[PDB]
């Protein structure tokens, strides 16, 4: 008779658990029924502060209303520009909301607190040494700089061949700090005469200051807006006035050379063959290769004089390997790739 | 009627006004209404 | 032996009471779900469980509660049918494609062999090795650990064979070609393109 009672207890426990799950489902139903009475709230930006209890809000696709806060809201959170949720009937501010990520700002606000070793950008030990000597000393200890008197170290210049690793140079320096690391190449700072300014000259220094130090790193300014006096004025504006949180400019391209306008200029040396071997090594790493491979005579025959040439020949050797099932690239295959690319570059 | 839903539901594009999920009135049959054709809807 | 009578009677009674109360609640929800269902998109999801909805009427409202659906089964960009006036989400909606987008798909499959293209053998090889070869191979491209490029821009003087090569690629591939033009993605209404 004990087994009968045990199967009984099994069935009764099943029924109890079924009732528990039904109770949870009933609670979800009551929660959604209570949720039904809730009504939406319009979204707007507080443009201005009229008084303590009066606000100016612009509905996203509505008109501007003069409104007041609910009551138990921290009025300080409602600066001009914040996002709020007005009630749909009395239009009173009910709650504040995070901003919504804006368009234009995708490469101006992204942070990259990464750790890219100087081994990745190979063959530029002198350049990374010079970059460290330029950026580390002001960032690490500005107390000595204010002691000696000279505040601004801004400027810098990395002219040389195009696309030889200019970005990696500022990425190599990302070993210590340099989180935001914005790239606003040839755009959004000058636009021929002035067109991009304030909202396109100051947000660099704002989003850098409200976070860890970085590098505005404007790039290839030889193609800004595609006027000189405008650039003269922009570089001599209050950019060096505040110099928020030791953020430097790492311009890369080809009386502008005096202090306060452009700091130390370095010519990115043409990739040396003894450095070409390091570049080919660190570019040909990820591609699946075989043991007999050797990166010695390639740089002898590969004098393409460009780092992207090395990246593309690494890719093109694999591209050669796509024909046939070769999962690895042979020395003859690299030789074919270089004798293709270094000659095709001439055309 | 941009998209048909399967009581079938119908997504309608009122030019620039809005997009709604509606059902046919009893006057018309579901076979008459096809995806992508323009139909008339009451204002309420 | 007491557990038989006591527990079975009580549990069946609660089962029946909860069952007809659930039927009442479900009927109330169903009758309250007024069908119009103004179509809207969830532009973002934020914790208090709350959503910011941009309706098809080009206005965004914050929702103190999600509504009749689950916040977990939602993300930015999903199509949801909110109430006309309460603007509260009533149900999620399946991915809806505009009539223009559906017409954009290739159904006739134009017939143009690569033999019909002359003077572009290198260009044909590049296009097939960048757009077709990474398609039907994939895993072995990963095997070599080489990144196949995401897009191809065919550029040149008019009449050089760009659209001809595109039509031939659509001809000699099993992929679902999606043709379009630049002027197509330009409309009066804001955000329509
Ligand atoms: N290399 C070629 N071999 C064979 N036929 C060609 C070649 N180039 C062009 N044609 C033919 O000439 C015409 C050129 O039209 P096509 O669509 O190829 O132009 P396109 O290069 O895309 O330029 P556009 O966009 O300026 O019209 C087509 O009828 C095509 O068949
Ligand atoms: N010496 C190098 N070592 C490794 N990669 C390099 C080197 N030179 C160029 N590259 C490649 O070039 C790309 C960066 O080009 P970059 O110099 O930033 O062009 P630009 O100066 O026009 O912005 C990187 O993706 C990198 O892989
Ligand atoms: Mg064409």
């Amino acid at each position: 008779k004990l087994l009968e009672h045990k199967e009984i207890d099994g069935r009764l426990k099943e029924l109890r658990e079924q009732l528990k799950e039904l109770t949870k489902q009933y609670e979800k139903s009551e929660n959604d029924l209570k949720a039904l009475q809730s009504v939406g709230q319009i979204v707007g930006e507080v443009l201005k502060q009229l008084t303590e209890e009066k606000f100016i809000v612009k509905a996203t696709n509505g008109p501007r209303y003069v409104v007041g806060c609910r009551r138990q809201l921290d009025k300080s959170k409602l600066k001009p520009g914040t996002r709020v949720a007005l009630d749909m009937t009395t239009l009173t501010i009910m709650r504040y909301l995070p901003r919504e990520v804006d368009p234009l700002v995708y490469n101006m606000s992204h942070e990259d607190p990464g750790n890219v070793s100087y081994s990745e950008i190979g063959g530029l030990s002198e350049q990374i040494r010079e970059l460290r000597e330029v950026i580390e000393l002001p960032l690490t200890n500005p107390e000595l700089f204010q002691r000696v008197g000279i505040i601004p170290p801004k400027g810098c210049l990395l002219y040389g061949p195009p696309g030889t690793g200019k970005t990696l140079l500022a990425r190599a320096v990302a070993s210590q700090l340099d989180c935001n690391f914005l790239k606003v190449v040839s755009s959004s700072i000058v636009d021929k005469y002035i067109g991009e300014s304030a909202r396109l000259i100051r947000e660099m220094f704002n989003y850098a200051r409200d976070h860890q130090p970085c590098i505005i790193f404007m790039d290839e300014i030889d193609a800004i807006g595609g006027i000189q006096r405008t650039l003269m004025e922009l570089l001599n504006q209050m950019d060096g006035f505040d110099t928020l949180h030791r953020v430097k400019m790492i311009m890369a391209t080809n009386a502008l050379l005096r202090p306060g306008r452009l700091d130390r200029k370095i010519h990115i040396d043409l990739p040396n063959e003894q450095a070409r071997l390091d570049i080919l090594k660190i570019h040909a790493g990820p591609i699946t290769k075989h043991g007999e491979i050797d990166y010695e005579a390639i740089v002898k025959l590969s004098d393409g004089f460009n780092g992207a040439d090395l990246r593309n020949v690494c890719t093109e050797a694999g591209m050669f390997a796509i024909r046939a099932d070769h999962d690895f690239v042979v020395q003859e295959d690299f030789m074919k790739a270089v004798r293709k690319v270094a000659d095709s570059k001439k055309l | 009627c941009t998209k048909i839903i399967n009581d079938p539901k119908y997504i309608i594009n009122v030019k620039q006004f809005a997009k709604f999920v509606v059902d046919l009135s009893d006057q018309v049959a579901p076979t008459d209404i096809e995806e992508g054709m323009r139909v008339g809807v009451d204002r309420n | 032996i007491k557990i038989m009578k006591s527990e079975v009677l009580r549990v069946t009674h609660e089962l029946q009471a909860m069952k007809d109360k659930i039927k009442e609640n479900s009927e109330k929800i169903k009758v309250n779900k007024t069908l119009p269902y103004l179509v809207s998109n969830v532009i973002e999801l934020l914790d208090v469980k709350c959503a910011v909805i941009k309706t098809s009427t080009r206005q965004t409202y914050f929702l103190p509660v999600i509504g009749l659906v689950d916040a977990e089964k939602l993300k930015p960009g999903d199509l949801v049918g909110v109430n006309k006036d309460s603007y509260l989400i009533l149900e999620t909606l399946p991915t809806e494609y505009d009539s223009r987008v559906k017409a954009m798909e290739v159904d006739e499959r134009p017939t143009e062999q690569y033999s019909d293209i002359g003077g572009l053998d290198k260009q044909i090889q590049e296009l097939v090795e960048a757009i077709v070869l990474p398609m039907n191979h994939k895993e072995k491209f990963e095997n070599l650990g080489i990144q196949p490029p995401k897009g191809v821009l065919m550029y040149g003087p008019p009449g050089t064979g760009k659209t001809l090569l595109a039509r031939a690629c659509a001809a000699q591939t099993k992929a679902t070609f999606l043709k379009l033009a630049g002027p197509q993605l330009v409309q009066m209404f804001i955000g329509d393109g």
